[PDB]
């Protein structure tokens, strides 16, 4: 709206016909809306078009609306006798009543000294066992990371690495060259009938469903994790990116688009819009 | 009797904290000592950039792993080629030497590891058999007695003196124990003290 | 198996026999069932490239129909065509599921010498009767029990911490990083291909361990792999519906892990067998019928602390008997 | 009179230290040597 307020013309914003994020297919064609800009089916490809390399050589990309990166969106008074095997405690209290009962029978000092020493040995053992077992329990919980670096999840055959199906991220990992990212591309291609998923809201859904992570955009993880609390923003920025103003090669105002784009960033109402829409014991 | 009760209470709090800390620290030490494998399957050693994977340089083992196809063995070929002047070593006795010298492992033959580990105590035969092989009677192609070689070979295995030749030429409780020392020692010490007290009497 | 002689198109039964029967009743096909001469599901060869087994036979066009539990693999799709998926499938992993243990984490000679020392310090205390000396002795005894019971808790702590960190193997990567239970399948496997020709590096290294020890690791038959798993830790990678109809009748077994890949067995034919498409159409007709599912029904159907409790109770009874002795 | 050659490797060929090294076969002895 503010871009058209700069450029003083109207804009017939239409749905992308395929509606995919668009990728250069093996038939040479960019798919989706990248197909629409490779078609001249539209000139103002106004979306979150991730300005990548194969996005560059197929259509012009103006100055970016913002920075971007690939992030992983992944999932997330009764401990008293709980480290003990929870049926042993009934036998314990029964033993305490019994050992007192043998003492009360011993009322009507060496005989009592015998059961004293016995009760002491048993008491030492089982509270040592309790402290040991609670030590093991607290130790295992603390020592689990469980998956923070994305290379782990690439090696982790039990968690599902997932991307927005035929996405710009699918290009960035699938056409990649770095070795762990390459193995990630192989696993992303391998059981892909189980492994790839298309819609971004469905991406958050499948992340909210089972042990599949949506390899989403940075601002995607921002708007989603601010909207929903149970999803963790695992990993750092996998790379640099930016959703830039795509256009055809040599557009009527592409340089003017980057110019008024830098004007609007200088006008800083873009960041105003970023706030206003992209908001033991 | 509250002044001494103040010192009894603080003393109990102190001795309990220090004992609980000590049992905690000994718990952590034993746990870490036990949880270290450290390198048993060879694939870890291939990933282990701090250990040195090594082979009898330009060897049949280098032919196996270096021309391999399996992925971890392929990464082993890459690391075996990568810093190879720092990483490859030629002589088998030098292989045992670099095993007994630094964190380099000699990828030796099975019978090689047999004769060596029977000869030397401090070297462990880590891993299982990485593949199958056999030291066979080489000859030129179409040899004058290659069939006769396999024939008398099966005869000698049937004679079984080859295995005879294999035998012939191819042949806690002490951790915490110092507690007992402290015990006996102080026991004798207080025995002496009580004897001195009887003398005083 | 029965008490008479049958043969050929009468010597078999199962679900796929019913598949042949009902597919015959649909397509009007007549058929004689012949087994695989190579005795395996067969694969494109390691160096010859040609298919083996039934894949060789239909590759040789030596037999028309192949209604077996045969995997519709994309590599196998090039050698021969298939119908629609008969039963959905996937690879999965099949594997099987005292009164000293009180004193376990202390090595037994130490706990023997402990009681020896208890008697010894008791002897020194008795010899003190010929109290500062009593105090010093009591204090060394304090230090003693403290180190012993504390180090005890350390050993039982650590040795509980490691075993509560190890078990079980309940994932594909869990069987992958381990090297204890043998992991494989029967020979000439499309399953063994889907592990072997995979690019998922966990499955690749599993193929490396299997084909490494390929004489003893891999099996010849699924029943043979079942015997290898029920006898020892030769756990089998195997097919889905096979794992189900194995596991429903062998309780000592267990179906670990999830779904490795996604496949489906079905009717296979050579490239250019004209009944392939109409067979797939009537197969969809039988899937709309439900005799597939009907056939699937008809054919595819106080660890150690208890030790010391005993010890204490025994002490109790013994000393009550000692008290009877005192009354005497 | 067959050219039976090798590269010594312990203990296959014992390579016993006979500093008075004889000729050919009598030069060294071992498991592979006695096998030959």
């Amino acid at each position: 709206r503010e871009l058209a307020e700069l450029l003083r013309f109207r804009y017939r914003l239409r749905l992308v016909e395929d509606g995919l994020y668009g990728a250069p297919e093996p038939n040479g064609s960019w798919t989706g809306m990248v197909g629409e800009l490779i078609n001249r089916k539209a000139d103002l490809a106004v979306a979150a078009f991730t300005i990548t390399a194969e996005r560059e050589k197929v259509i012009d990309f103006s100055k970016p609306f913002m920075t971007l990166g690939i992030s992983i969106l992944y999932r997330v008074y009764f401990s008293f006798l709980d480290p003990f095997s929870p049926a042993v405690w009934l036998f314990m209290l029964l033993a305490y009543l019994a050992v007192s009962v043998v003492l009360f029978l011993a009322a009507r000092a060496l005989s009592t000294r015998i059961v004293s020493g016995v009760w002491w040995a048993f008491t030492l053992i089982i509270i040592s066992s309790y402290t040991a077992n609670l030590a093991a329990f607290l130790t295992v919980q603390r020592m689990e990371v469980p998956v923070e670096s994305a290379d782990d999840l690439a090696d982790q055959t039990n968690i599902e690495y997932g991307t927005i199906h035929a996405g710009s991220t699918m290009t960035f990992f699938q056409n990649s060259r770095y070795q762990t990212y390459q193995r990630m591309w192989n696993y992303m291609q391998s059981k892909q009938p189980s492994v790839f998923v298309k819609s971004t809201e469905e991406g958050i859904a499948r992340v909210l469903n089972s042990r599949y992570a949506f390899l989403l955009e940075s601002t995607m993880n921002e708007y989603h994790r601010r909207l929903n609390c149970n999803l963790t923003q695992i990993g750092g920025l996998l790379d640099t990116k930016g959703y830039g103003i795509g256009m055809p090669l040599g557009s009527p105002f592409r340089d003017e688009i980057t110019l008024a784009i830098l004007q609007l960033q200088e006008n800083n109402r873009l960041e105003i819009l970023k706030r206003k829409w992209w908001e033991g014991m | 009797a509250l002044s001494t009760r103040i010192v009894s209470g603080v003393w109990w709090a102190f001795t309990l904290i220090i004992i609980s800390s000590y049992t905690a620290n000994l718990a952590a030490f034993l746990t870490v000592q036990r949880m270290e494998v450290p390198v048993e399957s060879a694939d870890d050693l291939a990933d282990q950039t701090n250990i040195e994977y090594g082979t009898i340089h330009a060897g049949s083992t280098m032919t196996f792993f270096q021309n391999s196809r399996y992925q971890t063995y392929q990464r082993m070929w890459n690391y075996m080629q990568s810093k190879q002047p720092s990483v490859f070593v030629k002589s088998t006795e030098e292989g045992i030497a670099r095993v007994l010298n630094s964190r380099y492992a000699f990828l030796l033959e099975s019978t090689m590891n047999e004769y060596h580990r029977r000869l030397n105590c401090n070297l462990t035969q880590i891993g299982g058999l990485l593949d199958t092989k056999g030291y066979g009677i080489g000859m030129p192609l179409g040899s004058p007695f290659r069939d006769e070689i396999t024939l008398a070979i099966l005869q000698l295995q049937e004679n079984n003196r080859l295995e005879i030749l294999k035998r012939k030429w191819w042949e806690g409780m002490e951790n915490i124990g110092g507690i007992f020392v402290v015990l006996i020692a102080g026991l004798i010490i207080a025995v002496f003290v009580a004897v001195m007290e009887f003398i005083y009497k | 198996k029965s008490d008479k002689p049958l043969y050929g198109n009468d010597r078999f039964e199962g679900y796929c026999i019913d598949l042949l029967r009902e597919l015959s009743t649909i397509l009007g096909f007549t058929y004689e069932i012949r087994l695989v001469e190579d005795g395996k599901y067969g694969a494109q060869d390691d160096v010859n490239g040609q298919w083996n087994g039934m894949v060789r036979e239909l590759i040789d066009h030596k037999a028309d129909l192949a209604v077996a539990p045969l995997a519709i693999t994309y590599v196998r799709e090039k050698v021969i065509d298939f119908s629609k998926p008969f039963m959905t499938l996937g690879i999965s992993i099949l594997y099987r599921k005292g009164v000293f243990s009180f004193l376990n984490p202390l090595s037994p000679d130490i706990w023997m010498y402990v009681l020896l020392a208890y008697l010894g310090v008791s002897v020194v205390l008795f010899v003190i009767a010929r109290a500062l000396s009593t105090r010093i002795v009591g204090g060394i005894w304090w230090f003693f029990t403290l180190i012993i019971i504390s180090s005890y808790t350390a050993n039982l702590a650590a040795f509980l911490t490691v075993e509560r960190m190890e078990s079980p193997i309940d994932s594909a990567d869990d069987l992958a990083k381990q090297t204890k239970i043998e992991y494989g399948a029967v020979e000439d496997g499309a399953t063994m291909t889907f592990f072997k020709k995979s690019k998922i590096s966990t499955y690749d290294k599993m193929w490396a361990f299997m084909s490494s020890r390929r004489q003893s690791v891999l099996v010849k038959s699924n029943e043979e792999g079942i015997q290898r798993v029920l006898t020892s830790d030769y756990a089998f990678l195997m097919e889905s519906t096979t794992i189900e109809f194995v596991t429903q009748r062998n309780c000592n077994l267990t179906q670990i892990g999830g779904l490795i890949d996604s496949k489906g067995y079905g009717v296979g034919t050579p490239m250019g067998s004209p009944y392939r498409d109409k067979i797939t159409i009537a197969i969809l007709q039988l899937q709309e019928e439900g005799k597939l599912h009907m056939m699937k029904e008809k054919w595819w159907r106080v660890q150690n602390i208890g030790g010391i409790f005993i010890v204490l109770a025994a002490g109790l009874v013994l000393s009550v008997f000692v008290a009877v002795g005192e009354f005497l | 009179t067959l050219v039976v050659t090798t590269i010594l490797e312990n203990p296959y060929v014992m390579r016993r230290p006979n500093f008075q090294a004889l000729s050919g076969n009598e030069r060294f002895e071992g498991f592979c040597v006695d096998m030959l």
